[PDB]
């Protein structure tokens, strides 16, 4: 099984792209996919389950206890029998959501939730990796590959660069590798060129380009993915190509982050 | 001054900030604190106070578990206040002490106080006098010393209220034994000076009564704390255990504050009495001259015969440890090692420490020390005749055959040390004679000129 | 029926945590709840999961650096509060280690500090090659990866071994969360990683013993005399490497099933090692336990010889105290297993009446054991608070209480003497000699002349003021008959203040002899 | 009835083998130990095919010794009534420890 | 002084909107503005300072100590003399940014960094309020008004509703209130109607609509706000209007968050 963690800037489309690629992998390529949402607001599997799951691992520990969490109470099955679990966590401004992710992933390991016949295990993480508990998906025994979702916007690239800085530690400790940069288009002038240049300066590749399309919004309003919504749409084929590129990926590297002066010099060609 | 080069701890000298806030709280009458955090954070501290005092004190917990840490645990504090107030109807002061865990996750216990006072107290305890306060004690800052200092500041800030002026002074004792408070109160009573004593911990020693049960408690009241704002002045004996509260009183109510000295030994007791005399206008009377003379006669019997040139290592609470070093120098002993067991940055600026560096020639001061500082220096060849310190360094004393006098907190390996003063003239006599008797017993155990204890 | 306390009416959740044994009820009628969350503000007696993992089970290991990843306070608070001794010169009592996490390490990460602290500890104690890192609240919330650091330190040194215990204080309702965590961690990381050098003909693992005042040494002496090899002890007087060899024992001899049943059940499930629950306390429970162990190996006659010898030596002395203790009431208030280890044996062999039991952390299994072994009318409480204990004393009027130090100091101020159920008083309390030592402690506490003096009000007009002296024997002989008082076979305890010195100096002789023969 | 109460009472006051952590383990403990006790009291020599069978047997040997010492009416009954009595004893111990048990931890799937 | 905290979905434009509105407030309305960035990646003050500050409150505590932090080593001055400080914090995957924010705001209060003459103090906070330390800006003595940045995307509205849940709790402790919803347009079909419906349903209002324009990205590539880049442009006028609408705002409420079934029912007319 290929265990992958998805990182990137906040609101860049980590969850949408993760769910859509999982649906494409299960539908067009007949793959066994598991999604572990690592965000306390628990919105990482709504499109696959067709509605927000109402049992997170943390809600189950709070109600029943750690010893009563079962891989049947918290793991749901959605589109194309994709298995979905949500870490859960607190409401904004209280608690430790980092510790909840640590405990949720620990509990799924102890209960052997991720099967050995899975083909893909996606850890969909939040956008603000503010503590060590949000790096739990890239520890030893967890995700071996990381894809960063970015865009041509400068703050998305800066966030992607920041994640690479923090990812050095886990590349040394657990051997996790950066598989490439997924570019979710934000309709920025010169976006393709900026992504190619940035991915080159840090030593990776832009694995796929995901167009900005409103069919994604329409499907999201309908509680499903694009693949479930409209398999023959162009956007569904874009997720089918991203999934294939992930399947046939063999470029896994340790990113070399850019000092911010290099990134400042790089963005000049695009502010014209 | 040497700062410890290792970053980890081998055998810590002090515990964490919440323990200090808890110890300050047990000195107040009708006060039960709630430690907001894990159960160990309160249970171990109750055991530690029990080791020192051989008595049980009531401190409560909010009992934070995994769901409390992940989801937020302010509901635990709200439940704790309700349960504690319903089941203990005599409680008037409830300080809410935070720990490392709830300081990390950012539980807003200050804002919760406002809600409790507007909703829970008026509704479910109408007409009951309940005061709630917060003491923020992140254990990754400071130590139990800074926790105590902060809690005294917090108690004074909660209660002190301007009113009609009073002839009293404020005496903030610092972290001292019930025996120390008795000595200080005796000094004030001879000088005929009324004081708000922070804290009245003589009732820590409770009697075993025939019929009426009588538990250990503190005796500082809300009225004492309220009246701190109306005093003629504040004398804080310990700069690290009470200067914050005294600075607050000066800044807020213009109560003049005299910081130190810790009245350890003859000379520093004189300086303390002179400060009291200046503050109050009260002369030092002839009875104190006589009690001072009695302590000096005892010291003269043993001083240049047995105490001169004895090599001493000292650790204690910082103010007591520094004062003990100064007393040992006055007694002609040779202090070799002083251990200041936490990361306070004021030690190197302390005028008492600067004076020690100037005129104590063979003395090494280690700041942010642990017990491995003392032990590894002995293993490398430091030769000592005596140690002054509390009980957690007892195995250094046992294993390397250096006698130790039990001072400070906690002293659990000897009986009744909390009942003897180390402050004042009585404390000076007690200290000097205990050092001599510790040395005498050591000479007899090692047969080291033990025949000399006949015509001294 | 479920006992509700007057002091706990406002917290109705407390009703189902107390039962009173009634005639015509069995375990399926009523049973106090257990292993639940604590009600905040009750001033309960419960500790934290770090206590259960580190303080209770981990630290007893004698050749290990026990370093807590966290601030100094957790490490200080558990230092010099326990009485598990070892034949490694009590290294585990004298040295304690912390990383001393500060605010810069909280904000920016404390993994570099942990690695540096581990290297410092190994450097300062070059004869120690084993280490356990314990999580605290602070470093468990921030997500420090201790396992990765342990792997790095091991490969950098090349001759040390590190165990990781991820048991922060908040991770569980009590010490029980810690018990479970450290058992499963040791099993998964460490068991099977070392092979025994020599395997004798009868090999046991002694599980669930923590050598309080030499309790394990007492039991090792008995096993030696039956010719039984104790491969490892979990964990009192235990060495790190022997505990890595647990998968090679013929039999698991389980003493404390509250703290170590997890590793026993999993060793049984994985390696097929049978689990044999035993009692170490009492004459008859200890005799039966020795009989079972010897019977498993077919060496029963050796157990019988030990039992006859020990009965002849100690039964007359135990009966001296038993005659003077008949009918006295006791409250049995430990944290865990000692409530059901003692409840039946104390009534039978010392004549005491057990009027109440409680557990701080025990599950429903401990309570089903304790309710079974207690008499009708005994009060069984789970997760007691201070006010409930006061109410229980005023209702039951015990003559002595077995509890902790601080709870003991509390009940002292209500007139009652106490013996430390946790650390003992003049222990060890295990063995045949140990039971006699326990009986003498009970008798000394109850019949103290000072206790009657403290009950006397000298300001009362017609106060029974006397002069001279009284002895405990004078007080206790007022309760016995002429036949007992002038018995020529019953005599008081004849033992040294340190009963473990001679026992330890015998276990060591045996070890030397066995090594000699083996090396030949 | 008058035969079960002394036997059950002795087990619950003295023995520790019936208080295992999980119901599925308690069932095996009860069955093995009690069947072997019935065999011992019937004059039989139990046969062991596993090390756990031998562990069942040590508890069985101690318990049968206690039953012989304390309940002389057992050695007077014949094998059919001893079997029926121990069948009844097995059911009662199972009900007390597993079937009717209020210990909810017995169904926790992990150790 | 009006102390304000900005919340919203990750990457919705909180930092960009705060800096641009602050520039418009200082330039078009002649207001004294302070920005305290409460994001460990410390990107909340780039457009005002013309580049990332190199001194953060947390970097200074790490090197010199808390007692050696001064309001001169960490507080910088940028466009139109807007004073800026960054909380700082760890690189992703280590430590505790939440504690760093608690300590940073504590230190800036201790050292009187917020001057009495300030008209506005903006606490720019990250998008994933995962702990109580990122709600420190809305405690007593801190921000009294909160503006949530959202858009027509259903996840942004869901994040806004989630933030309102946490903000309802503190409204009963601290007197923090919701001043409105700022809509940073993502070009969603029905975006205006969705935002109007959602603000009415929870009891607040859309204070302003900020169009999606590429001049914002161009100015950002040039290290400045649109007001600094092109004062007379249309986007600069939008920020000036938004600044004017904040100045004249008097509608501060306790939000009423929607149960997820209500929000699911509401979004049915938008996926057509
Ligand atoms: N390819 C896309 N085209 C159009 N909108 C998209 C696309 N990808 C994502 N979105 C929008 O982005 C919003 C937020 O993305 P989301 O996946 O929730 O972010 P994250 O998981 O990174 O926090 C979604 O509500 C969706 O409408
Ligand atoms: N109105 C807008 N039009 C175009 N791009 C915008 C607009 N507002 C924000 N952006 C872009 O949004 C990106 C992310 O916004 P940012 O302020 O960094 O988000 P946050 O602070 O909420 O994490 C920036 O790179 C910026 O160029
Ligand atoms: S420094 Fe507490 S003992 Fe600890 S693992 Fe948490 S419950 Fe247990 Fe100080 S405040 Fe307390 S004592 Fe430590 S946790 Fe921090
Ligand atoms: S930053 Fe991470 S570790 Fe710190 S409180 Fe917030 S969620 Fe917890
Ligand atoms: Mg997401
Ligand atoms: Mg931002």
């Amino acid at each position: 099984t290929r265990k992958i963690a998805i990182y990137g800037k906040g609101g860049i489309g980590k969850s949408t792209t993760t769910q859509n690629t999982a649906a494409a992998l299960a539908f067009f390529h007949e793959k066994n996919v598991f999604i572990h949402g690592c965000d306390p607001k628990a919105d990482s599997t709504r499109l696959i389950l067709g509605g927000l799951p109402q049992q997170t691992v943390m809600d189950t520990l709070r109600i029943e206890g750690a010893e009563r969490v079962t891989v049947d109470k918290v793991v749901k099955t959605g589109f194309k029998d994709i298995r979905c679990v949500e870490s859960g966590g607190p409401e904004p401004g209280v608690g430790c959501a980092g510790r909840g992710v640590i405990t949720a992933i620990d509990l799924m390991e102890e209960n052997e939730a991720y099967s050995e016949d899975l083909d893909f295990l996606f850890f969909d993480v939040l956008g603000d990796v503010v503590c060590g508990g949000f790096a739990m998906p890239i520890r030893d025994g967890k995700a071996e590959e990381v894809y960063i979702v970015a865009s041509g916007e400068m703050m998305a690239i800066y966030a992607a660069n920041n994640i690479c800085k923090g990812l050095a530690k886990y590349a040394r400790q657990s051997g996790v590798r950066l598989g490439g940069i997924i570019c979710n288009s934000r309709n920025v002038d010169g976006e393709k060129e900026f992504l190619e240049e940035f991915t080159k300066a840090i030593g990776t590749k832009m694995i796929h380009f995901v167009p900005r399309d409103n069919i994604v919004q329409k499907a999201e309003f309908n509680k499903q993915t694009v693949t479930e919504f409209q398999p023959e749409a162009n956007q569904a084929q874009e997720y089918r190509e991203l999934g294939r590129k992930i399947i046939e990926n063999e470029d896994f590297v340790i990113p070399k982050p850019l000092a911010m002066d290099e990134l400042e010099a790089m963005v000049v060609k695009y502010g014209l | 001054v040497t700062q410890k080069a290792r970053e980890g701890t081998i055998n810590p000298i002090f515990t964490c900030q919440p323990a200090g806030a808890q110890f300050a709280s047990i000195g107040i009458k009708d006060c039960i604190g709630i430690v907001h955090g894990g159960q160990g954070c309160v249970m171990f501290v109750r055991l530690l106070i029990s080791q020192h005092m051989k008595e049980s004190f009531e401190i409560a917990s909010s009992s934070v578990h995994e769901d409390g840490a992940v989801f937020g645990a302010l509901d635990r504090v709200e439940t704790a206040v309700e349960v504690l107030l319903t089941r203990y109807p005599d409680v008037k002061v409830v300080p809410i002490i935070t720990t490392c865990s709830t300081e990390i996750i950012g539980d807003d216990v200050d804002g919760l106080l406002s809600k409790l006072e507007d909703e829970l107290l008026p509704t479910k305890f109408p007409g009951r006098e309940v005061h709630l306060l917060t003491v923020h004690c992140p254990s990754f800052v400071g130590s139990m010393i800074t926790g105590y200092d902060k809690a005294v500041h917090d108690f004074v800030k909660k209660f002190a209220t301007k009113d009609e002026p009073s002839d009293k002074i404020n005496l903030i004792t610092g972290w001292v034994n019930p025996g120390d408070v008795k000595e200080l109160k005796h000094l004030l009573e001879v000088m005929e000076v009324k004081a708000n004593v922070l804290f009245e911990v003589e009732s820590f020693d409770s009697p075993l009564m025939p019929d009426l049960e009588h538990h250990s408690h503190g005796s500082t009241t809300i009225e004492d704390l309220r009246d701190t704002a109306n005093a003629k002045g504040t004398i804080a004996l310990n700069r690290y255990e009470g200067m914050k509260a005294a600075d607050y009183l000066k800044k807020k109510f213009k109560v003049p504050a005299v910081i130190g000295p810790t009245p350890v030994g003859i000379r520093n007791t004189d300086a303390f009495l002179k400060a009291v005399s200046e503050m109050t206008g009260q002369p030092i009377p002839a009875q104190l001259v006589k009690e001072r003379g009695l302590a000096l006669d005892a010291i003269a019997d043993i001083g240049h015969m047995f105490l001169a040139d004895k090599r001493v290592a000292i650790y204690a609470n910082p103010d007591l440890a520094i004062g003990l070093t100064e007393f040992c120098l006055d007694l002609e002993m040779k202090p070799k090692l002083l251990l200041l067991g936490d990361d306070n940055s004021g030690y190197v600026k302390d005028p008492r420490v600067l004076a020690l560096q100037e005129n104590a020639p063979d003395l090494e001061i280690v700041t942010n020390a642990d017990f491995w500082d003392l032990e590894s220096r002995i293993q490398q060849g430091l030769e000592l005749d005596l140690i002054l310190g509390h009980s957690k360094g007892r195995f250094i004393s046992i294993d390397y055959k250096v006698p130790m006098v039990r001072v400070g907190f906690p002293t659990y390996d000897r009986a009744g040390m909390y009942r003897h003063p180390v402050l004042g003239y009585g404390g000076a006599m007690f200290l000097a004679e205990t050092m001599a008797n510790t040395l005498f017993a050591d000479m007899e155990a090692k047969k080291n000129k033990e025949w000399i204890l006949n015509v001294w | 029926p479920y006992h509700e306390f007057e002091v706990s009416k406002c917290i109705p959740e407390r009703r189902e945590h107390a039962v009173m044994k009634a005639a015509g009820e069995d375990l399926t009628s009523c049973l106090p709840k257990g292993y639940l969350n604590t009600i905040p503000g009750t001033i309960s007696e419960r500790g934290c999961a770090y206590c259960g993992a580190k303080h209770v089970i981990g630290t007893p290991m004698k050749d290990v650096i026990h370093i807590s990843h966290g601030p100094n306070g957790c490490t200080y608070d558990t230092w010099q509060t326990k009485r598990y001794i070892s034949d490694n010169d009590n290294f585990q009592l004298k040295y304690t280690f912390a990383t001393d996490v500060k605010e810069k390490h909280v904000v920016f990460g404390a993994e570099g500090l942990l690695k540096k602290s581990m290297h410092e500890a190994f450097d300062a104690f070059p004869n120690i090659k084993r280490m356990t890192v314990y999580q605290t609240c602070t470093t468990a919330l921030i997500g420090d990866d201790v396992d990765a650091i342990a792997k790095e330190v091991m490969e950098e040194r090349g001759d040390v071994d590190v165990f990781v215990c991820n048991s922060p204080g908040f991770a569980g309702p009590s010490q029980s969360g810690g018990h479970h965590k450290i058992n499963i961690a040791w099993l998964n990381q460490k068991v099977g990683t070392v092979e025994p050098d020599y395997l004798g003909e009868h090999v046991i693992n002694y599980v669930g013993e923590y050598n309080i005042q030499g309790d394990q040494e007492v039991m090792i002496d008995y096993f030696n005399r039956m010719g039984i090899q104790v491969l490892s002890t979990f964990t009192g007087n235990g060495s790190y490497d022997s505990l890595r060899m647990m998968h090679r024992a013929h039999l698991n001899v389980l003493e404390c099933a509250r703290s170590a049943e997890y590793i026993c059940d999993e060793l049984r499930a994985r390696y097929g090692i049978p689990r044999l629950d035993i009692d170490g306390f009492g004459f008859e429970p200890l005799a039966n336990s020795l009989r079972k162990v010897a019977l498993f190996f077919g060496i029963e006659d050796k157990a019988e010889a030990i039992i006859a010898e020990e009965y002849a030596k100690w039964k007359p002395q135990l009966d001296w105290y038993k005659e003077r203790l008949k009918g006295k009431k006791v409250c049995l208030w430990p944290g865990g297993s000692k409530l059901w280890h003692w409840a039946h044996a104390i009534e039978e062999e010392m004549g005491l009446k057990v009027v109440s039991v409680y557990t701080k952390f025990g599950h429903q299994g401990d309570m089903e054991k304790g309710v079974s072994r207690c008499g009708e009318g005994a009060l069984a409480i789970d997760d007691p608070n201070e006010l409930e204990s006061v109410e229980a004393i005023e209702m039951l009027k015990p003559d002595i209480i077995f509890t902790g130090k601080r709870p003991g100091e509390f009940v002292k101020k209500h007139g009652v003497p106490y013996l430390n159920a946790h650390a003992y008083h003049n222990g060890p309390y295990k063995g045949f000699e140990g039971w006699v030592r326990f009986a003498r402690d009970i008798y000394n506490a109850i019949y103290s002349p000072m206790r009657q003096l403290a009950a006397l009000d000298i300001s009362a007009p017609d106060a029974a003021i006397t002069s001279g002296f009284r002895t405990a024997k004078m007080n206790a002989d007022l309760t016995v008959s002429d036949e007992v008082k002038f018995s020529e076979v019953l005599h008081e305890y004849t033992g040294k203040y340190d009963s473990i010195a001679e026992i330890r100096a015998r276990n060591q002789a045996y070890a030397a002899e066995q090594k000699a023969l083996r090396d030949a | 009835s008058e035969k079960l109460d002394p036997l059950v009472d002795y087990i619950m006051k003295n023995c520790l083998w019936q208080f295992n952590s999980r119901g599925w383990d308690r069932l095996k403990q009860n069955a093995g130990i009690l069947s072997q006790t019935c065999e011992i009291l019937c004059g039989e020599e139990p046969v062991h095919e596993t090390a756990m069978d031998r562990c069942y047997w040590v508890d069985a040997v101690i318990l049968s010794r206690a039953y012989k010492a304390r309940f002389p009416w057992l050695m007077a009954m014949t094998k059919p009534e001893i079997k029926s009595l121990f069948k009844a004893l097995h059911e009662k111990i199972d009900h007390l420890t597993v079937h009717g048990s209020l210990n909810t931890e017995l169904t926790v799937p992990h150790y």
